């Protein structure tokens, strides 16, 4: 079956790793929640297309510009993943990797995906972001962002509760096949 | 991979693996503690075995079976040896150190109180100039070896052939030529990842503390060393 290659890029805060993880393992890990992911090859069928997904984390290279881009080759579509809690994460989207995924993939599908969309009802992420003279990421500001930045699609999940991730991964394999 | 060793780390998780009789008798921050000890080795496990599916099962395998150049074999797996070497006599460390620390009368039980020196003898000293040298080396070909892979295998039917068939079985779904490239690549990374969560959970003794410490500044050294001397290659 056609295989198609999954990288998914964003600051530490949105939970990368987390997302990953939780889709591979089909359930939000009960005992352990492990640090690293490797890789992973996932079979989907969406719309009738048996399709390989090969999925990738860049976490751990936010720090090596020159040591990151080798990750990218032949990337059939790209994860832009933010977090619903952390406003600045999203601030970066258009001035640190929108830039840098563009310049290595110029047309890849990216798909921007707010994480951890259940913080908008949680009362202490509402209370430390009044702090920070802020508040939660609203949906109009995510589809925004996505509009500004050119993407094929914006999409919102939580990797705590499952909700949404199927999705993400479903309509990634629909962008990369096309 | 040895059969002792595949069963050993076979579990989700060190509270997984060892007895639930003798989970009973931990505290909650010893199992944290430990549960990323146990994913380090692990992870390293599976690293030295990409590497062996790197050497033993691609490139042995176009010396023998396909008859070519020794030279773009070379271009195609470069510094696997070296690279399966270093990281070997690692895995090996680990693995002797989770053995001390067995309970007498059990294979499954231990608690390993120290990591922290280990890891810095392997990340400081002539052992940490041979990774940053041999990564150097070897990110500087990646690039190179995913280009000489693609032509090879949509140009020659003979390499088309022993590529599908060395990787037909389901373990290597997600070892290929090119994946097992991108795992070692991404492999250093994963390392002050690893030892930022372990050290979160080591403060019960400080010389462990201070020993994790020390250890994290070395590989996010030698990454910062690695990341500098990086040139594509074509």
């Amino acid at each position: 079956a056609i295989r198609k290659k999954l990288v998914i890029v964003g600051d530490g805060a949105c939970g990368k790793t987390c997302l990953l993880i939780v889709f591979s393992k089909d359930q939000f890990p009960e005992v352990y929640v492990p640090t690293v992911f490797e890789n992973y090859v996932a079979d989907i069928e969406v719309d009738g297309k048996q399709v390989e997904l090969a999925l990738w984390d860049t976490a751990g290279q936010e720090d090596y510009d020159r040591l990151r881009p080798l990750s990218y080759p032949d990337t059939d579509v790209i994860l832009m993943c933010f977090s619903i809690d952390s406003p600045d994460s999203l601030e970066n989207i258009p001035e640190k990797w929108t830039p840098e995924v563009k310049h290595f993939c110029p047309n890849v599908p990216i798909i921007l995906v707010g994480n951890k969309k259940d913080l908008r009802n949680d009362e202490h992420t509402r209370r430390e972001l009044a702090k920070m003279k802020q508040e939660p990421v609203k949906p109009e500001e995510g589809r925004d962002m996505a509009n500004r930045i050119g993407a094929f699609g914006y999409m919102e999940c939580s990797a705590k509760t499952k909700d949404g991730v199927r999705e993400v991964f479903e309509m990634a394999t629909r962008a990369a096949l096309q | 991979s040895m059969e002792m060793d595949e069963k050993d780390f076979a579990a989700d998780s060190w509270s997984l693996a060892v007895d639930s009789s003798f989970l009973q008798q931990h505290k909650k921050e010893v199992m944290k503690q430990q549960d990323v000890i146990y994913e380090l080795i692990q992870t390293e496990l599976h690293h030295v075995r990409t590497l062996k599916i790197m050497t033993r099962l691609f490139r042995t395998g176009m010396l023998e079976e396909l008859h070519l150049e020794p030279g773009v074999v070379q271009g195609l797996f470069p510094c696997v040896d070296e690279l399966s070497d270093i990281h070997t006599r690692f895995l090996s460390q680990l693995l002797e150190r989770r053995r001390q620390a067995l309970c007498p009368g059990s294979t499954r039980n231990f608690v390993i109180h120290r990591l922290g020196d280990l890891l810095i003898s392997q990340f400081s000293g002539p052992s940490a100039e041979q990774m940053c040298k041999t990564y150097s080396e070897f990110c500087s070909r990646h690039s190179k070896a995913l280009k000489l892979y693609k032509e090879l295998y949509a140009r020659d039917k003979r390499f088309q052939q022993f590529i599908r068939k060395v990787t037909r079985p389901a373990v290597l779904k997600r070892h290929g030529v090119q994946e097992c490239i991108l795992l070692v690549t991404q492999r250093i990374t994963k390392y002050p990842l690893l030892i930022s969560r372990i050290l979160q959970h080591s403060h019960g003794i400080e010389e462990e503390r201070q020993d994790l410490t020390t250890a994290l500044g070395l590989v996010k050294e030698l990454l910062s060393n690695v990341d500098e001397g990086i040139y594509q290659l074509e």
